[PDB]
């Protein structure tokens, strides 16, 4: 699972096989490290119109 | 079931009688506009490609 994004630490709680996690969108906001068992929450990086 | 348009009222209609209201109601209706929708922007070339 490839992109660009902000990775911050996440409040979320996975259920441990789940690896990604995705919002009402269906765009990817958090995913599991395979390293350590930790949730990290991307939120996209901050564009916008000038 | 086939619907109903109406309740009857057939109006007593002759040529010298008259209806003249002896009191009256003061009612408050509303009225629901919309006026604006939520102004969005798009980056065709993010969108499209990232
Ligand atoms: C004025 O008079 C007419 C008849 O003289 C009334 O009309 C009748 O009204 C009742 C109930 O409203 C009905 O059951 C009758 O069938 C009606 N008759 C006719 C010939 O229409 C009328 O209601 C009266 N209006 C007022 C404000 O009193
Ligand atoms: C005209 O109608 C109003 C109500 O639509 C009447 O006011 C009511 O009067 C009765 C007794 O007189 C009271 O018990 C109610 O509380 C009153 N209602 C309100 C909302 O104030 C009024 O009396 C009527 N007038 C005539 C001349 O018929
Ligand atoms: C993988 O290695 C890391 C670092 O030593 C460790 O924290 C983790 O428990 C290991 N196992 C798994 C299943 O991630």
């Amino acid at each position: 699972l490839t992109g660009t994004g902000v990775l911050t630490e996440s409040n979320k709680k996975f259920l441990p096989f789940q690896q990604f996690g995705r919002d009402i969108a269906d765009t990817t906001d958090a995913v599991r490290d395979p390293q350590t068992l930790e949730i990290l929450d991307i939120t996209p990086c901050s564009f916008g119109g000038v | 079931y086939t619907m109903s348009l109406g309740v009857e009222n057939s109006v007593a209609y002759s040529n010298n009688s008259i209806a003249i209201p002896t009191n009256f109601t003061i009612s408050v209706t509303t009225e629901i506009l919309p006026v604006s929708m939520t102004k969005t922007s798009v980056d065709c070339t993010m969108y499209i490609c990232g």
